[PDB]
């Protein structure tokens, strides 16, 4: 506001409380990473192919 | 209303004094005059008030908050 011929601004304090669960989920993923795995079939040579 | 106000304002010129009935009539006329011109202002929002998600605001515009802040008067004339 003008506030007696000035432009003092409103105080805007920030207390971030929504990042804790996001950090927990990210840590949960990074503790147990997953990747691609190839499964064999019912053949005489599928195991070596998968390996 | 105007006549009663003027009459009350110019009695001492002739060295006289009002009477209770004239005073009541003047008060009633003044109240009637003030009733017609009465306006009741309303309080607008601050300008740092969040607008709910139900208004479907956009990050494209500054509609995320109520307007009326008058910011960014920067330029020359330093020491500010």
């Amino acid at each position: 506001t003008k506030l007696d011929e000035q432009f003092e601004k409103y105080p805007k304090f920030e207390i971030n409380k929504v990042a804790t669960e996001l950090n927990r989920i990210i840590a949960e993923y990074r503790n147990n990473r997953i990747t691609v795995k190839f499964r064999p079939g019912d053949r005489e040579a599928s195991e070596e192919l998968a390996n | 209303a105007v006549g009663y106000q003027l009459l009350l304002r110019m009695l001492s010129d002739y060295s006289l004094e009002p009477t209770p009935q004239v005073l009541s009539n003047a008060q009633r006329s003044y109240d009637a005059l003030m009733t017609d011109t009465l306006v009741v202002p309303s309080m607008r929002r601050r300008g740092d008030f969040p607008v709910g998600q139900g208004n479907k605001y956009d990050v494209f515009t500054s509609d995320r908050y109520y307007p009326g802040d008058l910011p960014l008067i920067d330029g020359d004339i330093p020491n500010a």
